[PDB]
């Protein structure tokens, strides 16, 4: 019974903490990377016209 | 008429040696081959005007083309004869119907209602959908959107509300304005066939914009629709319900147009003025003090990646007065419509419920049904993670309640119209499952009178 | 006939030319003395800015620029079938013949069709007849299979004054029409800009199922005539075989194949294997009713972008005749790569992942050009274009811009799965991930044309497959021997659907095609076994007794796919054997 | 755009009584203090700010509807006159100034509404009154600045906002505070700033 | 040195097995005569040793006539160029080879010219002299960086991730100068070699290359740190 | 800006003795090689470079303070004259040239300091000397190019750096190397380049680091996480590499007459295995780890703490000879090998660890054993084998 | 201004000076305002390419001089935007200063004083 509960805690740690934190961070970084790429081309277009 | 087109760069065109040209003025390009394209002045400087052509600049010979400045912005020719008629994104007839004779022409941007002249949204609109009418009530003058996703049945829900919507104890002064934005031919055909088959067309004005139509036409579409609605509401005294889908296609078109002008992109690539732009549409909803009539809006949108924080549902939620959420979990359970009442909300619902509007037991049962369903869902999730023996005898009752609530109450079918009386009575049947001692949100006077 | 421009600047792929004021925006041009392919992107006064789609090395100011006087167009007329073109309709076979080389020389301009070949024109309209766009004035028996119908061009309206049968080239006047602008001559060839959709009378709903003969498709994920389907193409999933099956078995009149911008050696395979495909009905090469567009990755970016447009314009042309056309594009991911390249070359504000912000619109423009229509003309004839498009994202992820925008405007998705191919399950179509939004309407059609509850069978068939997924998780965890008899049965019926129905050998003489009638009979017996065995369980029989008692009849079910089309009773009579065999089992 | 002159600022050390338990107890604001209310949509931001407007122990409320819903401005004009003080028999509207530039009204006027409001607050502060200034929402003010920055073709800073966003915000809030006002009286007054923010 | 574009219907399909002498390639990711099969590597990974090994060991079974190897070094350090040259001489592989060596401190315009010089030599030996030619080119990433330098000098606005919009056309024009041609005895086989910046396969250089070439051989840090040679 | 002409450039095949264990063993540099040390701020890049400058077996050191802290130049002029080579009697300053252009000195002079330094190094190289040139930091040189590019309003590359950045870096590093100098004598000389790089946020994907890694051959990636737990030198052993490892391994095998190449490969393989194990442990726990995997973690721990970690400020630990390095690594691997056998003989991980406390303490303090007393390290191998066998029985 | 006063008091008036400057983030923001107004070619986050150099001209104004009794000790204070240490302001400052003392919200919320 104790081994079942120790396994259960490791399952819940992954399911309710570890995995969601990874999913949300991946989504965030992916978004932030795209934003910076657009800001970069925006600057280049400005510098172009200079 | 000027034959002084100086530059064409992409969809953008510069016209020189002009006078009396204004910002946002509509223009007309007579090509060297007699073809006519319309455009809009984006910017005017000294003797130059920067214009964008709706249909593009492909095939245009500069020296042999001419530009006419029309002297007015984009307009809609309005009439009460619009009811029963189908138009495209720019208000041109799409149904091979008779000639339309306009009473007047109206700037499709409309005017801003003086905040002091504005009247708070009031009174009940019966959609015939229990999850809406009871728990998330639609009020006359309200903006109450549907947040959906790809593959979810928002088009069936839109068509159901459109034909079922009505005002009680008030005959022959209700109209629906239906705007389709950037949708495919086949989904346009779905809507057209459904309206005609049910007879909903006879009380509707339809503006049908397609996926392969010019992006500028796609963004003009909701403004054509709202201009028609305001005319019917404020000049003809009607209660008008405006349903528009898909607002996600609208924002995509806006982003496409924004990128063409090489404007600085905002969050997730959408224009920095996305909020403001959406607001100029959604704030046309409401009532006016001293005037008969009202404009009510139901914007329908698909949340990209089912993400509610995405700019489209996010900025919409910052503008609207609540939201109706469709979920895949409920859709996969066969619930029609798959409305999740837990994240759904109507902020103005108080102004459309109670005695004289619906019935005296409206608010109490709503508070109780919502509370019991939330507790029921909570008990269900507890049984999932810890097992059925983790629930108390009461928790088991609430769990069973949430099942019947979804299966019998929320689920009604896409072609079933429930009167508010039927919805309220059905709510009392589900509440009777629970012990009377557990109905703590309802006073004893209402319990004694209604509880079956 | 217009003014020739003069180059004033060469800067990489960008060329500027003055004296261009008589040309138009989006005109195709020949740049420099060599005359390489280019396009007018901008115009300031008389100065045109030109994107050049071939090497500009060796070009300098002072050299001429000649406009073609038109945007990118196609020649449409006798001599187009059985030919292989690139994205801008360069005749690849003719290039070999004329230039006597294995290369596409820079500057070489050759007409898309053969303007010297004699054709027999057969006149079918009488003099004095009033005509307009779409009206058929005659026909040419172009190939051994296809009759090419000569139609009155768009823009022409009037009275036929002179016409007769005879031998002509596509440049000879075959007809005299009295229009408002006076007497005009028609030839057998008309031109059309690839970016503009050929006009129709009315667009109709595509509600008639295509018969592909491929069971997984026709039954569970059907596409209609005028519909559209997306197909991911991971390596080793048997995509090309599925494509070949659809191209030769589907009940369409003509096929247009488009290679958008493919790996050189992969494009060669298509060039090789497609003419080797045999038309089932005539025994002729499939090329007898096929037009093929072949672009390698080093073709001009303009040809790779125009690939699908050049192809659908041609499809629209044969559609206008009253034909059913399949347009098959592979890969639209490579077409979109050309759009991504162009977006960067035009210095635009980029959309998602570097694709232009108008990616979604361009896709919508293409797919909305496919469909079922009433063609122009007094006949009011119907034609259709059904679009089958391969996508091939970098990681095989669907959520990427190209596949996502495609699935917004198409209603069918055939999810090819490489893990199924590794399990020898062919065709490798994932029955869980795939879908068809035509299923409900096709179901109504099928129930009517069969006078059977076909839609009930299909949904029941999918339900068993769906439940199989759930039951397999339990088997993996608990074990097969711990399931109930009802669950063990469901797994067997699902196994029979997968093996005896879904799995289909394209290279077997009989299994390569299954008629609509045969598909019904096959699904009937498989479900009838499930029904009778389940009725046996509730009558007191045991699962193993049913299995051990029905070895012979289940093998008849397994061989049903190999039963000839003339002997369909040998499948239908299995139903009686099932009920009789299981009856004895319930007894014994 | 110019803050009204004072003698000197003082420490805002007297807690405001909003009567809202979570605020007065755990996250209190003082008279002359400033409080930001950032939240997602549908989190009750308008109910919170209305509660503060009607119950706070200030002499005057300046309420600025900056780039928001028209119905919320309509709610204020309808409700405020009906909220009667039992002691003095006066309504909340009889000590309120309302400034409204809704989401679909001219965008530049969003910035105008912010400065119109704080300047009126400073005016009543100079008389020796305690004033609350509610800005809902300051996010829409920033959007206005971003729109104009684009028209001017300026170099964008964080998220397309102009580089002077931070200093504009800092300057606004530094106009709030408890002060000794000009005059031989050396009278004291305060402005307490309550600002909604609407982060995407 | 620009060459001419091969008519897509003039190309013949790759038929003959090429024995590289490397198990992980010959067996699991077989190289066929006329294919373009690149190596995707990274900084500090041993694509140098693998390139030398393949050029050294590559052969077709039977045939008698052997491989002429054209080796192009693009923007590499002298130390690496000297390794290649000395390996070719010490094994006698130089007698089969033509080497075009461009160094990191050579002009950007020379780095751009190098692959074109090498491929022009290959097509001449193959399509005019009837030889079977194996073309090995490293490092293609150095070629791409040279393009950015010229592109910036003309003040061109970059495409995805800072590279020219016409990068695809550019890479495709180089990599498609390969394969058998109908009616011709000789052939060109290509093995482009590139380092993936930050080991990122979504980077424009390896991403676009994979769209053009018929597969890719991938080297990894995990295998190399474990002492696997070659770390395929 | 003109490279001093030579007769012939040669292959740098003789390993530099820096005396720093992680470098000399796992990521070695040769005389004539080029190495970069990219790291975040506060990762100890300065101590690393000073250690190399003071302990390397070169004839001359050219130290270039490029756009950095003034006190670091002051530290060098004060410390160097005090560092006496006992085999010579001469200070380190008597073989050092210093070029200083601090961060608040004129920006354009950062580029000049770089070229001034390399030319002086080439001058002494031409005499037949082995020279090491330290550039700290090359990022500040790149930022000077970027600021000037921006002032000329040129079309920039990534992060505003000019697009010719990679070419400039290439011209510098291609001046380093082992050569035969001009003259009838045909003297051999060399320049070894050691350059600091300072990527913002520690992100090595930035243009300076990326362009540098395309032309250098050794990468000593400094790690913020190692620095925070005071693991010095904070070289990331998973990220770092040396293209000279194989050649240096051959040289060392010959010098030591030992299988040194195998030992280094095995050491790195254990470190790579620890990394893969840690990926699981972090997202699962050490609960289900077998005795073998637990042994792997202990051996890798010993490699990290007893070998890789090295205190530059300890009189003995500041420098480790090749032989002492060999003996220390031998001992560490030997414990792993003997413990591994014991596990297969039925002994438990817990028992093996509890019975070897005293001997593992000797391993942990091997780094402090004097060079004249290397027999106190080599003898540990016999204590390991005797102790572990006693545990088995 | 402050550093000129400091170096004066230290090196011309023989004092030991402690310099405290807050908030350095507000200094960098001002630099960006001017850089944006001049339409200069932006670096990271819109900050000018010369941010490191500019900050160095301030922080390097500290230390001691041989033969002089005085000294300048600097304790600059900056708030890290979004609590992000990799932001240009704390990142570049860290490459210049002789260490840094970092306060965290985690330690602060746990009642640690100072939350270092
Ligand atoms: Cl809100």
């Amino acid at each position: 019974a104790e081994e079942i509960e120790k396994t259960r805690r490791r399952v819940n740690a992954l399911e309710y903490m570890t995995i969601p934190q990874l999913e949300e961070t991946i989504y965030y970084i992916k978004m932030k990377l795209e934003e910076n790429e657009r800001a970069e081309v925006t600057r280049l277009i400005k510098v172009k016209n200079m | 008429e000027y034959r002084t087109i100086k530059e064409v760069v992409g969809p953008l065109m510069a016209v020189e040696k002009v006078s009396g040209v204004k910002y946002e003025e509509l223009i007309e390009v007579r090509m060297q081959n007699g073809e006519i394209r319309r455009g809009q002045v984006l910017e005017v400087q000294e003797d130059k005007a920067m214009v964008q052509i709706f249909e593009g600049t492909s095939g245009i010979n500069l020296k042999n083309s001419s530009v006419r400045f029309l002297g007015h912005p984009l307009q809609l020719g309005v009439s009460e004869d619009m009811i029963g008629r189908v138009f495209d994104g720019l208000g041109r007839p799409k149904d091979n119907g008779p000639e339309i004779l306009p009473e007047k022409y109206l700037d499709i941007n409309g005017e801003v209602i003086n905040p002091i002249a504005r009247d708070y949204p009031d009174e009940f609109i019966q959609t015939g959908i229990s999850a809406i009418d009871h728990l998330n009530t639609l009020v006359r003058g309200q903006k109450l959107p549907v947040f959906s996703g790809s593959g979810l049945p928002h088009k069936e829900l839109a068509a159901q509300i459109a034909r079922q919507a009505t005002v009680l104890d008030s005959s022959d002064d209700f109209a629906v304005v239906f705007a389709a934005i950037g949708i495919t031919f086949e989904e346009a055909e779905f809507f057209m066939e459904d309206f005609r088959q049910t007879g909903a067309i006879d009380r509707s004005v339809m503006f049908m914009n397609l996926a392969n139509d010019p992006a500028i036409e796609r963004i003009a579409t909701p403004r054509m629709a709202l201009t028609a609605a305001e005319y019917l509401a404020y000049e003809k005294g009607m209660h008008v319900l405006v349903i528009m889908t898909d607002m996600t296609n609208y924002a995509e078109a806006l982003r496409e147009i924004s990128a063409a002008r090489r404007e600085v992109p905002g969050r997730r690539g959408y224009p920095g003025y996305l909020y403001t732009n959406l607001a100029t549409l959604f704030e046309r909803a409401g009532r006016i003090r001293g005037l008969k009539g009202s404009v009510t809006q139901i914007p329908i949108l698909t949340m990209p990646e089912d993400d509610k924080t995405h700019p489209i549902p996010d900025l919409t939620g910052y503008i609207t007065e609540g939201q109706i959420i469709l979920t895949r979990e409920l859709y996969k359970s066969g619930i029609q419509p798959p409305i999740d009442v837990l994240p759904s909300l109507s902020r103005l619902k108080d102004k459309g419920t109670g005695a004289g509007k619906t019935r005296e037991d409206h608010a109490a049962t709503m508070n109780q049904l919502f509370a019991a369903y939330a507790q029921g869902k909570q008990a269900k999730e507890l049984a999932v993670v810890l097992g059925e023996s983790a629930l108390s005898d009461i928790d088991k009752i609430y769990a069973k309640f949430a099942e019947r609530f979804e299966n019998e109450y929320v689920n009604q079918g896409f072609y079933t119209n429930r009167t508010i009386t039927e919805t309220l009575d059905l709510g009392w049947e589900l509440l009777a499952m629970l012990p009377r001692t557990e109905l703590k949100r309802i006073k004893d006077d209402l319990l004694d009178k209604y509880l079956p | 006939g217009m003014q020739i421009g003069k180059i004033i600047k060469v800067s990489g792929p960008l060329v500027m030319a003055e004296n261009m004021s008589e040309a138009s925006i989006q005109d195709m041009c020949l740049v420099g003395d060599l005359g390489v392919i280019g396009e007018i992107i901008e115009m300031r006064q008389d100065v045109a800015s030109i994107q050049v789609y071939e090497e500009t090395s060796g070009i300098g100011p002072g050299e001429p620029v000649r406009s073609t006087g038109e945007a990118l167009s196609v020649e449409l007329g006798p001599g187009i079938i059985s030919q292989m073109f690139d994205g801008i309709q360069r005749p690849l076979d003719t290039f070999m013949e004329v230039t006597q080389s294995n290369f596409l020389g820079r500057g070489v301009q050759l007409p898309a069709l053969d303007h010297e070949k004699q054709w027999w024109f057969e006149a079918t309209i009488e003099e004095g007849t009033e005509v307009s766009a779409g009206d058929i004035i005659g026909y040419v028996d172009e190939t051994k299979i296809i009759q090419h119908k000569i139609m009155v061009p768009n823009g022409i309206k009037g009275t036929v004054q002179k016409i007769e049968s005879g031998s002509f080239t596509i440049d000879d006047p075959i007809c005299v029409i009295e229009t408002e602008q006076g007497l005009k001559e028609l030839t057998m060839m008309q031109k059309w800009p690839v970016r503009r959709g050929r006009p129709i009378k009315q667009k109709l709903n595509p509600d008639v199922p295509m018969i592909t003969g491929q069971r997984v498709i026709d039954t569970f994920f059907p596409v209609t005539k005028g519909g559209a389907a997306a197909v991911p193409g991971p390596f080793g999933a048997g995509k090309t075989v599925v494509q070949h099956q659809i191209a030769k078995w589907s009940d369409v009149d003509l096929v247009v194949y488009v290679g958008c911008g493919e790996r050189g050696n992969e494009m060669t395979d298509v060039v090789n294997e497609f003419p080797e495909l045999i038309d089932p009905n005539t025994g002729e090469s499939l090329m007898e009713r096929t037009v093929l567009i072949a672009n390698t990755s080093n073709m001009p970016v303009a040809a790779r972008e125009a690939s699908i447009y050049t192809g659908i314009t041609i499809a629209e042309y044969f559609r206008d005749m009253g034909y059913d056309v399949a347009i098959m594009a592979d890969s639209t991911s490579r077409w979109a790569e050309a759009l991504r390249e162009m977006s960067g070359r035009l210095e635009e504000m980029p959309g998602d992942e570097g694709y232009p912000a108008y990616l979604g619109s361009r896709l919508a423009e293409y797919y909305e050009r496919s469909g079922r229509v009433i063609a122009l003309g007094s006949d009011q004839r119907e034609g259709s274009i059904t679009a089958i498009s391969a996508v091939s994202p970098s990681g095989g992820d669907i959520s990427e811009p190209v596949t996502q925008n495609t699935l917004r405007v198409v209603k069918v998705f055939w999810g090819l799965d490489s893990s199924l191919a590794q399990k020898r399950h062919f065709p490798s179509i994932n029955w869980i991930q795939s879908y068809s939004l035509y299923s409900t309407e096709v179901g109504r059609y099928m129930d009517q044309i069969l006078q059977q509850d076909w839609s009930d069978m299909v949904t029941e068939g999918m339900r068993i497959l769906q439940e199989e997924e759930q039951l397999n998780e339990i088997v993996r965890l608990v074990g097969i021997d711990s399931l109930s008899d009802n669950d063990r049965l469901t797994l067997e019926v699902a196994k029979s659907i997968r093996e005896d129905y879904l799995q289909q050998n394209a290279f077997d003489d009989v299994d390569t095609f299954t008629s609509r009638e045969k598909q019904f009979n096959m699904l009937k017996v498989i479900l009838t076994f499930g029904k009778e065995a389940r009725k046996a369980l509730s009558l007191g029989a045991y699962f193993n007794e049913i299995m051990e008692g029905t070895v012979a009849v289940r093998e008849r079910i397994s061989r049903s796919k190999y039963i000839p089309e003339e002997e369909l009773a040998k499948i239908s009579s299995i139903n009686e054997e099932i009920k009789e065999t299981i009856q004895l089992i319930v007894s014994e």
